[PDB]
């Protein structure tokens, strides 16, 4: 009833940028309750490759792919948005995990200097995208590093097909984007002052359907080197992986998705041994996998020409004890 | 003097490339390395540089700047790639004493056809 | 099933509408098995695609982009009457994915202007999927020209979830995607041509592009909207189903979800269930199900944003009702 | 286990065929875990992809694009000794998706010319999975050139359906299909070469645009249509492995349906049933199990009609039998 509706608990929750996620339970701690956050967005100018190339993001708390948020299911979500008067673009979101208004969209319009609140009931679990999509500009809010997602996780935590309880250690959220950045006749990448200043260019590129640079974190190469995730043999690690406009295949070289919520749905039984799965732009899926041998791995969109010639592919560096059983170099390279 | 070369994932000779991969020098001069695609470095290789120089080896995608000063041939490679004949020859003065050893050392095959030809084809 | 049995089995002749909308039948089958026939004229002529006035030649069965959607049960065999008007210039045929032999009827169909034949499969297998004509040496052509639909072999007990529970839909909408290639002159505007031959090596060009000018719903960008919105009440459960007959998609309904979805297409294939964006690959027909509980207008839509805003993949459907809060209520409404 | 446990276990060595034919080998397994042992030369040579004779310099494991199918069961060890021949010109290394540890071996097989080495993994899981070298910072161009193929672990008591019961099937073919990206110079003729390295900056240029001048199965156009079609005969069940290591692909059996189809290539992961047309993405192999019960000759390619057609993704078989009109007839043949 409505009094039971305003009685629940509201707590707000401090959010962290990807690929870390914030300080959560799986199992539901407590009846529901509604969950806040507040996110600032940021127009500015990131650099997304070893060249200078710049491409004016908009960013829901100020980082692509926004963060993600983690409720559980039942949960609502009241999220206070917050668009400065500094920006010059009206924008909005719309939560695929919501129901009614264009996933928030139409309740959450806001022009520079204004900022709202828009709270929905979190029914389904699953991993879902969220992204800005102001009426007639969709497209390029999205492209431009405007979309993130966020998780609804069982109230019981995260199970098998079978009903056994899957625990993870840690988990990290890797949100894809691909851009679509003008260049000029001889081939360099072109800048511009303003965030409106390269909108004609930037559809020209969009309609070819071909990205000029399919990242992760916002920039070619920003979880590799020494930002490259971590995990040690014998850990459980869950990775979230998002993209809000464009399909994509996610892979660990080295390793393989033991349980994968391919949809990002919770209810559907997720595959198992997975060496490739598919997440179909606009959705986020999820990908559990336990580590059993220490060294450096790759995980990126399969494309291989969009993980290595694009900028699509992380790395997470592993810590633990080799295991021959599992693999061993009988005769190492030699004459 | 300086002598500024690129590291390329595709160049003239075909892929993982260092341009000019043949570089004539004098001692104190220095050899500019430059990453143009990423995922190169150079690093020297062992006992194909000449008796008293030291050993180098850059870190991936930085410009390294390298200062010859004995006389000599060195053979460089970048060092992911060097399995693909990623290598640059450095001549140091007149008729490098050591030269007809580094062609004759054990290398990949690959590297060995790319060595002969920059030596007939890049002197 | 003998000769002298399938020839004692009732016949029923069923008269197609055009998509979205879906000829009457039951969901569970009324009857035993039976010789269910449906006649289709395949009509080449010029239909816009866009508000500028884009014209495409276009290869239609019925009449309509993308064809109708037939209707039968599993067991029922399907025997359609294909004419070819002489009107026409082009060979066709019809490839049923639902049938099994003769490259899915396409080896026994191939009529040339002034000819009809009459094909008879059995639909073995439940769900949806799609059928697109396909002439030896111009498959590609035909297809991306608009020469396919989709027919539904509904289960004889009907759909249920993938528990064995029954799941009836209220209405059923059949929304045909088609990703056209329109030659465009150095100015960049598309070109017009005065027969369909004209535009088949410019076409072919675009084709090899894999890069659609035009992705739509119904044949033509916003085909499903204004007037033509689909329509839907809180509380009214509908099934969506939807094909490519030439290209991958993937489906999501804006401010709604998948409650079960059959990606693939096949009944007993267990459907997904709470599906933000599914995906359904080029050659295959799919079908969501979802009850709705918020009043408004929803864009249904390729996800590819791209696709579904700069190319045409965006339908809408208004729904009436009462907004409820405890879904989604602004709190605060954008203010300063 | 442990070493000693491992030295104890009996060794097989297996002589591999060239695709699409797969070596001897039996579907339940016989004995226990067993150490099998397979050998491949890596030949960098230039293959024809076309009929306009187009050349694609390929790197091919076994000499063949795709590399030849390996099959051991779960619980197996795969070693294999690769041996890359001084005569090549390029370093390459094996990186299978079915192993666990150093980049699916990649990191334990670098050869450079003149060098072979040994790896031996444990087949922990069971399902078809693509392998393909990847030497650092150059992954996509050996891919693409054509250096990679797929291995299935079969679980040791064979196959089954979702429910448990066994699915046997009487012929397996594996189909690998790869996109290429081959330069074109100014007036759109292909470019041709002496050597690998020399196309290296001409193809990255063609890989960017994410667009294959051709994707085909078996390294060519028309590689499995007339001495390569396939075989079957009508009652006959057949399995049709499928990878795609670097582009996402729909596979489709005109005239038929995949019966059962490990979209994922994932033998624990229940096999969609009644499947038209199913979806493989770049990085994954899948299976699909059927039974002919029709004669005749029936293609199987990807959907993507211009894929198919225009670059040449189609191969054919040829199925013998009895025509069953049950299924299917012609009651109108094509007339006035
Ligand atoms: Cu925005
Ligand atoms: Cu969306
Ligand atoms: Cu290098
Ligand atoms: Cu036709
Ligand atoms: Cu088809
Ligand atoms: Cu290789
Ligand atoms: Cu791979
Ligand atoms: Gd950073
Ligand atoms: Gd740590
Ligand atoms: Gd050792
Ligand atoms: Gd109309
Ligand atoms: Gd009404
Ligand atoms: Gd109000
Ligand atoms: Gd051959
Ligand atoms: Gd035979
Ligand atoms: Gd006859």
């Amino acid at each position: 009833t409505a009094a039971e509706i305003a009685a629940l608990p509201r707590q707000k929750v401090e959010l962290v940028d990807p690929p870390f996620v914030h300080a959560h339970s799986q199992v539901a701690e407590g009846g529901p309750k509604v969950v806040e956050f507040t996110m600032v967005i940021e127009e500015k100018k990131i650099v997304i490759d070893d060249a200078g190339t710049e491409v004016h993001a908009m960013a829901f708390n100020g980082t692509v792919p926004g963060p993600l948020m983690v409720v559980h299911q039942d949960d609502y979500l009241e999220l206070t948005l917050i668009n400065p008067e500094t920006n010059t673009l009206m924008h909005n979101i719309d939560f695929h995990a919501a129901t009614g208004a264009l996933g928030g969209g139409g309740l959450t319009e806001i022009n520079p200097g204004e900022k709202t609140i828009l709270r929905f009931k979190a029914t389904k679990p699953g991993v879902f995208v969220y992204h800005c999509a102001p009426p007639g500009m969709v497209p390029w809010h999205v492209v431009s590093g405007m979309n993130g997602a966020i998780m609804v996780l069982p109230r019981e935590g995260l199970h098998d097909g079978k009903g056994k309880a899957l625990t993870y250690d840690k988990i990290y959220y890797v949100g894809e984007q691909d851009f679509y950045v003008p260049r000029d006749e001889n081939g360099k990448y072109k800048k511009y002052e303003a965030p409106g200043d390269a909108y004609e260019d930037t559809v020209k590129v969009m309609r070819t359907l071909t990205p000029t640079h399919v990242v992760f974190n916002g920039a070619v190469g920003a979880l590799t080197g020494d930002k490259a995730m971590t995990a040690a043999v014998g850990e459980k690690v869950l990775i979230v992986h998002s993209q809000a406009n464009r399909d994509t295949r996610p892979h660990l070289i080295g390793g393989h998705g033991d349980y994968v919520w391919a949809t990002g749905k919770f209810n559907t039984p997720p595959d198992v041994d997975q060496e490739t799965w598919f997440i179909p732009g606009g959705a986020a899926g999820a990908a559990f996998y336990t580590f059993q041998q220490p060294g450096i791995y790759a995980y990126v969109n399969h494309n291989l020409i969009e993980a290595f010639e694009l900028g699509a592919a992380a790395h997470f560096k592993v810590t633990g004890e080799w295991n021959d059983d599992l693999m061993t170099s009988v005769l190492a390279p030699s004459g | 003097e300086n002598i500024e070369v690129h590291m390329l994932n595709k160049g003239a000779e075909g892929a993982m490339v260092f341009e000019p991969a043949y570089i004539k020098a004098n001692p104190g001069d220095t050899v500019t390395f430059i990453p143009v695609d990423k995922g190169h470095n150079v690093e020297s290789i062992k006992d194909m540089i000449p008796e008293g120089a030291e050993k180098f080896k850059s870190k991936i995608n930085e410009n390294y700047v390298l200062t010859v000063t004995q006389p000599g041939a060195y053979l460089v490679k970048c060092t992911p790639h060097y399995a693909m004949g990623m290598i640059a020859l450095i001549a140091v003065g007149d008729s490098p004493a050591n030269l007809d050893q580094i062609v004759s050392a054990k290398k990949p095959k690959i590297v060995q056809e790319r060595l002969e030809k920059v030596i007939a084809s890049a002197k």
